[PDB]
RNA sequence: UUAUGUAUUUACUGACCU
RNA sequence: CGCUUCUCGGCCUUUUGGCUAAGAUCAAGUGUAGUAUCUGUUCAUCAGUUUAAUAUCUGA
C-alpha cells in the first residue's frame, strides 16, 4: 500500500484471474488505495492465484467478497498495466499487534 | 582529469553558463550543453546550502492571506470573522449548550451569490510561464 | 517471598469492590496493584529498593 | 429524595465536554497564560508567527508550544551576546 | 496610619496584587525559637552508650 | 511516574505566579498528567524560590551531623531546623558526607 | 553566526492499525 | 528668588463585591512506520580516503 511504505507487490504477469478484496477492505483501490470513481478490474497472477489462495483479499488476504479495483487516476496513470498488485509479504504491521 | 573552467569555458558555444563545479562532473561537456540547451530550466539554487531549501523564513512575520477577489465580493469573509469573533467570547458552558440547543441559519448567505462568483465572475489569476522556478527570497526581490 | 507480594497486593485489592472510584488516585491505585502483578519480580525489586534507600 | 441534599445540576446543561474540547480548551487556556506571562516580563524578542508557533526573534528559534519558549529562556546566551551590538550601540560601558 | 494591601491566598476581589516581593508573607512562615531542645542529645547519647 | 521535566516546571512556575498558594486544582487544571497533589509536591520540593538547592556551608554541615545524630531517621523533622528544608537535599548531606568519611 | 554528534522532550505526518 | 498648606489636571493593584464544610466535588490511553523542533552537548602541516566543493584515517 502506500501507507506501510515496506510492503512489497508481486508484479509478475497479470492472468486472466480477477482480483477480490475482503470485506474490511471493499472500496479500497490497490495502489492509490482509495475509495472514489473505480475504474478498471485487477487480474492477478496464477501463483498468486493457486488452489488455497483463490478468491482471497489482495490486501489483506482475508477472505474475498467483491471484486477489486483501480482508480480512474491508477487507471490513467497506467498503473494497471504493470503486473498483478497482489501484496505478498507481511511486515511490521497485523504482525506485532498479533504479539500483542 | 578535471580541466578547469578556463579551458572548459574556451570550449563550449555558449561559455555564459559554465560555472565552479562543472569542471567537476563525470562529464563535463555534455553538462554545459543540456546547461545550453534551449528551454530547459535549471537545478534549483539550494542543492548546495546548508539550509534544508526554507529553514531561512524564520523570523519574518507574514499577513495571512490575501482571498481572491470574487470571494471577497460573496460577504463570506465578514459572515466567518463575525462569528469566530463571537465564538471567542463563548465559554464551555455555551459551548455544550449550543452543541445540543443549536441555533442555525447563522450565515445563510445565498446559492445564486456563489454561483455566480464561481461562474459568473471568474478571475484569471497572474500565471507564470515554465522557466520561472522558485527560490527563497523571489517576492521580496519584487523590484524588477 | 510472592508468596508475600501476592498477600499485600490481595488485602490492598479488596479495597476496591466497588466501581465509582475517583479520578486518578484510586485507578492509579489499582493501577499500580495491576501492574504489580503483572510483573512481580519488577514491584519486588522496587520494594528492596524503596526498603534499604529512601527515607523521606 | 433528599431534594435538599443531592448534588446538584442545573437543566438545559449540555454537559460536560470530552477529552478534545477539553484539552484544546486547555491549550487555548495555556496561551493565555504564557502571552500574559510574557506581556508581563515585558519581552520583547517573543513573536508568534503565522500557524501558532512560537519564536525567539534574537534566537531565531522555533518552538511549538508555550513551554518550549519560556524553557528557551536560559541556554545559548545571545541574550548577553547582545553586549556585542550594545558595543556598537555606544563604543564605552 | 497606612495599610498594607491584602496578599491573600484566595481573594476574589479587587486586585490579586502580585508585586516581586511579599511572596512568603510571614517571618518565614514557619519558626519554633531555638528549634530544638537540648534535652534530645541528653536522650540520644544516653541510649546510645 | 511523575518525571518532571522542563516544560512543566516553567509552566507550573508561570502558574503559581498567576493563581496563588493555596489552589492547586485550577493550576493542575493545565498541565495534562498532573494531579493537583504532584503540583504540591513539586512547588514545595523543588520551585520554591525560597529553596536554597546549591551552596552547601560548612556551618549547616556541623549542624545536621550532630542533628540527625539526635534524631536518626526523620529527615522531615530535622528538615526546617537545618533549612536546607528540601528535606533529600538534607539526606544528599547525609549519605555523601558518610561516603567522605568512609572512603 | 550558519553546523555536528547525541542524551532528550514537545509537536507533526501516512483515511496506518483490532 | 526661596519655604509650608490648599484646589484642578498629566497617572503606576482596583476581579464580579460578603459568608459557609479551601462551599463541594472531578481530571484514564494504546500499538506501527516516519519526520520536524527545542533543551542538554561539544567542537597541528602533509600524503592518499572521501565529497559537487567541504569535513575521519594515517604522516613529523
Ligand atoms: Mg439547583
Ligand atoms: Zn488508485
Ligand atoms: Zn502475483
Ligand atoms: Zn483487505
Amino acid at each position: 500500500a502506500k501507507h506501510h511504505p515496506d510492503l512489497i507487490f508481486c508484479r509478475k504477469q497479470a492472468g486472466v484471474a480477477i482480483g477480490r478484496l475482503c470485506e474490511k477492505c471493499d472500496g479500497k483501490c490497490v495502489i492509490c488505495d482509495s475509495y472514489v470513481r473505480p475504474c478498471t478490474l485487477v487480474r492477478i497472477c496464477d501463483e498468486c492465484n493457486y488452489g488455497s489462495y483463490q478468491g482471497r483479499c489482495v490486501i489483506c488476504g482475508g477472505p474475498g467478497v467483491s471484486d477489486a479495483y483501480y482508480c480512474k487516476e491508477c487507471t490513467i496513470q497506467e498503473k494497471d498495466r504493470d503486473g498483478c498488485p497482489k501484496i505478498v509479504n507481511l511486515g511490521s504491521s497485523k504482525t506485532d499487534l498479533f504479539y500483542e | 582529469n578535471r580541466f578547469t573552467v578556463a579551458e572548459l569555458k574556451q570550449l563550449v558555444a555558449r561559455p555564459d553558463v559554465v560555472e565552479m563545479h562543472d569542471v567537476t562532473a563525470q562529464d563535463p561537456k555534455l553538462l554545459v550543453h543540456l546547461k545550453a540547451t534551449r528551454n530547459s530550466v535549471p537545478v534549483p539554487r539550494h542543492w548546495c546550502f546548508k539550509r534544508k531549501y526554507l529553514q531561512g523564513k524564520r523570523g519574518i512575520e507574514k499577513p495571512p492571506f490575501e482571498l481572491p477577489d470574487f470571494i471577497k465580493r460573496t460577504g463570506i469573509q465578514e459572515m466567518r470573522e463575525a462569528l469566530q469573533e463571537k465564538e471567542e467570547q463563548k465559554t464551555m458552558k455555551s459551548k455544550m449548550r449550543e452543541k445540543v440547543r443549536p441555533k442555525m441559519g447563522k450565515i445563510d448567505i445565498d446559492y445564486q451569490k456563489l454561483h455566480d462568483a464561481f461562474f459568473k465572475w471568474q478571475t484569471k489569476p497572474k500565471l507564470t510561464i515554465h522557466g520561472d522556478l522558485y527560490y527563497e527570497g523571489k517576492e521580496f526581490e519584487t523590484r524588477l | 517471598d510472592t508468596k508475600l507480594l501476592i498477600l499485600a497486593l490481595e488485602r490492598l485489592k479488596e479495597a476496591y469492590s466497588v466501581k465509582s472510584r475517583l479520578n486518578q488516585s484510586q485507578r492509579e491505585e489499582l493501577g499500580l496493584i495491576e501492574q504489580a502483578y503483572d510483573n512481580p519480580h519488577e514491584a519486588l525489586s522496587r520494594i528492596k529498593r524503596h526498603l534499604l534507600t529512601q527515607r523521606a | 429524595m433528599d431534594f435538599q441534599h443531592r448534588p446538584g445540576g442545573k437543566t438545559g446543561s449540555g454537559g460536560v465536554a470530552s477529552s478534545s474540547e477539553s484539552n484544546r480548551d486547555r491549550r487555548e487556556r495555556l496561551r493565555q497564560l504564557a502571552l500574559e506571562t510574557i506581556d508581563i516580563n515585558k519581552d520583547p524578542y517573543f513573536m508568534k508567527n503565522h500557524l501558532g508557533s512560537y519564536e525567539c526573534k534574537l534566537c531565531l528559534t522555533l518552538h511549538n508550544n508555550e513551554g518550549s519558549y519560556l524553557a528557551h529562556t536560559q541556554g545559548k546566551k545571545h541574550q548577553t551576546n547582545l553586549a556585542r551590538r550594545a558595543a556598537k550601540e555606544a563604543k564605552e560601558a | 496610619w497606612k495599610i498594607p494591601p491584602c496578599i491573600s491566598n484566595w481573594k476574589n476581589a479587587k486586585g490579586y496584587t502580585i508585586p516581586l516581593d511579599k511572596r512568603l508573607a510571614a517571618d518565614g512562615r514557619g519558626l519554633q525559637t531555638v528549634h530544638i531542645n537540648e534535652n534530645f542529645a541528653k536522650l540520644a547519647e544516653a541510649l546510645y552508650i | 511516574g511523575g518525571v518532571w521535566r522542563n516544560t512543566e516546571d516553567e509552566i507550573l512556575k508561570a502558574a503559581v505566579m498567576k493563581y496563588g498558594k493555596n489552589q492547586w486544582s485550577r493550576i493542575a487544571s493545565l498541565l495534562h498528567r498532573k494531579s493537583a497533589k504532584q503540583c504540591k509536591a513539586r512547588w514545595y520540593e523543588w520551585l520554591d524560590p525560597s529553596i536554597k538547592k546549591t551552596e552547601w556551608s560548612r556551618e549547616e554541615e556541623e549542624k545536621l551531623l550532630h542533628l540527625a545524630k539526635l534524631m536518626p531517621t526523620q529527615w522531615r523533622t530535622i528538615a526546617p531546623i537545618i533549612g536546607r528544608t528540601a528535606a533529600q537535599c538534607l539526606e544528599h548531606y547525609e549519605f555523601l558526607l558518610d561516603k567522605a568519611a568512609q572512603r
